[PDB]
């Protein structure tokens, strides 16, 4: 139950890249395809915890 | 799994389904080395089917 929301790109492979964002650096936010038609296992879902 | 990272001035790369980290600590049976030769435009194509 704890949430963080950051975007800032970290040293994955040291030599830190502090926002150079080069080789050995990996974006850490990736996003979803989720096409029109696809397989049910690859389309997106909604939901709620109570 | 760990290749020499000073490998070539330009590189890429795209591990999609595994993730890089701890790579040594995750394993399998068997592993297959492959060589190929595609033109610097075409290396996107490399991916499931496209």
């Amino acid at each position: 139950f704890e949430r963080d929301i950051s975007t800032e790109i970290y040293q994955a492979g040291n030599k830190p890249c502090n926002g150079v964002a080069g080789f050995n650096c990996y974006f850490p936010l990736r996003s979803y395809s989720f096409r029109p038609t696809y397989g049910v296992g690859h389309q997106p879902y909604r939901v709620v915890v109570l | 799994y760990s290749v020499l990272y000073n490998l070539a001035p330009f590189f890429t790369f795209k591990c999609y389904g595994v993730s890089p980290t701890k790579l040594n600590d995750l394993c399998f049976t068997n592993v297959y080395a492959d060589s190929f030769v595609i033109r610097g435009d075409e290396v996107r194509q490399i991916a499931p089917g496209q």
